């Protein structure tokens, strides 16, 4: 089982929308969860598997997907997160995280 | 509301022992799991640790066999975590989590070596 | 998927819903102790060997209820151990051989008081579980449930040594 | 409801190659299995060949080998079978299923209509 | 794999019995017997009728039943009606050599 994702570096402009995804091999299943980095803090969470908004942010985040490909879409940026996404499956015993991807704005 | 504090930065001699305690407070300590999470600085995340409070039977993941020791303590509600074996490669900052995924987290360790 | 029950029970496999009728025999362990063995009582046997492979997996919708409360399970799927209140999904296992084959699982149960616990009733409900499988072959996928019911008048002595 | 159709009768001098292929709708392709069959007035019935959409895996028995190959279509339902190295086999060809998609009743069921190959 | 067998006089309307013998019995393990049973009529297409053993497919009455032993093999039919006749296959599951029977047609 392996974690590649695409994106890595985007864009530094307020406003627009951006696409984050995590591509997995082997057919993992709806059993992903996505959560974000800042620099100096601790990481939390922010949508639990497949796709289900949980309780700690009111801020618009959706996320959809089904089978091999999985993808974040929002429709609006302003006065977020400056660190990093992490991508992470619940499906055997040796769990393994995503690379990296930062979003500057 | 639940929260969690752990010890601060510690610095080791190559070729040793280090422990490094995780205490936690609010909810049932005897009910809930324990997870690690070892982050270097700024190469992405690994997954590493998985014990019971409750007994001292851990479920490692495959690429250390004897590296960890992973104990833990039921009386004076402070998780414990052994490494055995210090090396260059190893010097990075460890994290304290809860199993409901990973809501609650602790704050890290600066391990150097 | 054709498994039965040693006491001559055979399970429906058309539907998603099916009961199984096993006895318990409760003892004491060092730090936890065992309330439900099925590694004896369950167990399976495949069809055609040569074609078709089978694989059998449960996710983490799972949960203790029924008379008694949720607490703190032990699961051991033919490997490690695993939070009864399910958080995660299992490792696979693979059948094969046309032979009957043991399908281990265990159900643990984690001490809260040195002297005792409730008592079971004969015929009840103990847990829920569901289980979904796949092929060698066909990519979809075929999920069903299945919920334990008790057969036997027996306690659970949780932490300490019952003594009567 | 559903049926499977063939093709025509036809009827081939001796040193050629024949085309003859099964059509199947109304259900998904991709998950069941194709077999092919032959019987003869005065001989016993047995199938020719193994073949699964879903791999693209040929088994075929010894004595058989070497005289045909099976593959199906993708896209739409389709059997493919070309007869090589051609003597007096006048028989008829069939094309059938098979069962057990998870827990079924396994066997050779959905058998089409009958056609004719003739020799001279 | 080398398996033997026309048919009986048959009074009308009562039973029929026909036998499959193997040169090597199945029973592995569970105790389960794998043998396959079809039916035709000429010129129309040939119907399954059992599989494993003494198990009913599609909508077809449930008259049709049999007994299960290792050397022997027995089908019996209830009622006899205008469409029942015929001629009657036999199949066995001999690993990747699956072979057919030789045919056994019922009579008057």
């Amino acid at each position: 089982i392996q974690m590649t994702q695409s994106p890595a570096s985007l864009s530094a402009s307020v406003g627009e929308t951006v696409t984050i995804t995590c591509r997995a091999s082997e057919n993992i299943y709806s059993n992903l969860a996505w959560y974000q980095q800042k620099q100096g803090k601790s990481p939390q969470l922010l949508v639990d598997g497949a796709t289900n908004l949980a309780d700690g942010v009111p801020s618009r985040f959706s996320g959809s997907g089904s089978g091999t490909q999985f993808s974040l879409k929002i429709n609006s940026v302003q006065s977020e997160d400056f660190g990093n996404y992490y991508c992470q499956h619940f499906y055997g015993t040796p769990f393994t995280f995503g690379t990296g991807t930062k979003l500057e704005m | 509301q639940v929260q969690l504090q752990q010890s601060g930065s510690e610095l080791a001699k190559p070729g040793a022992s280090v422990k490094l305690s995780c205490k936690a407070s609010g909810y049932t300590f005897t009910r809930y799991w324990m997870h690690w999470v070892k982050q270097r600085p700024g190469q992405g995340l690994e997954w590493i640790g998985y014990s019971n409070p409750s007994s001292g039977y851990t479920n490692f993941n495959q690429k250390f066999k004897d590296k960890a020791a992973l104990t833990a303590d039921t009386s004076s509600n402070t998780a414990y975590i052994q490494l055995n074996g210090l090396t260059f490669e190893d010097s990075a900052v460890y994290f304290c989590a809860r199993d409901p995924p990973f809501v609650y987290w602790g704050q890290g360790t600066l391990v150097t070596v | 998927f054709a498994c039965k029950t040693a006491s001559g029970t055979a399970i429906p496999i058309g539907a998603a819903s099916a009961n199984v009728y096993v006895n318990l025999a409760p003892a004491v362990n060092v730090g936890q102790n065992l309330v439900v063995d099925l590694s004896t009582q369950i167990f399976c046997h495949n069809d055609y060997p040569e074609t078709i492979t089978d694989y059998v997996t449960l996710q983490r919708g799972s949960a203790y209820g029924g008379v008694l409360s949720s607490f703190s399970g032990t699961v051991k799927y033919s490997g490690s151990s695993y939070p009864f209140p399910t958080t995660s999904e299992t490792p696979r296992v693979v059948y094969n051989s046309r032979t009957d084959k043991p399908w281990p699982v265990a159900l643990y149960l984690t001490p809260v008081s040195s002297a005792g616990g409730v008592a079971i009733k004969a015929g009840s409900l103990i847990a829920v579980l569901i289980l979904r499988q796949t092929n060698n072959y066909n990519s979809d996928d075929f999920q069903f449930v299945w919920n334990i019911y008790a057969n036997n008048d027996v306690v659970v002595p949780t932490g300490g040594c019952d003594v009567s």
